[PDB]
């Protein structure tokens, strides 16, 4: 499933090395499925693919 | 043709010989200018024409 648009939406975050920072994504999308997720920065990693 | 409904969304795929696509696609009629940028390829060889 593509998805038409996302806003995210970033808690309180903390700079660490535990993940310590969180986000919301709005998401709408045109079917249910298994997408996955990444960061494109060098500086950010994310727990959840 | 794709089954069309009241409202929706249909993804479609295809195949340029442009750098960019700055093509016209139509819709039972209604015109939309697609702009995009494409990539050139990764591979170096293909068995298709």
């Amino acid at each position: 499933p593509t998805i038409l648009e996302v806003s995210c939406t970033v808690a309180d975050c903390i700079y660490s090395a535990d993940f310590g920072g969180s986000l919301t994504l709005q998401y709408k999308a045109n079917r249910e499925g298994h997408c996955p997720v990444h960061s494109h920065s060098t500086t950010a990693v994310l727990k959840e693919a | 043709t794709t089954h069309v409904t009241a409202t929706g969304s249909i993804t479609l795929h295809f195949s340029t010989s442009s750098p960019q696509a700055n093509f016209i696609v139509s819709l039972c009629g209604k015109k939309t200018t697609c702009n995009a940028e494409c990539k050139p390829p990764a591979d170096h060889i293909i068995g298709e024409p």
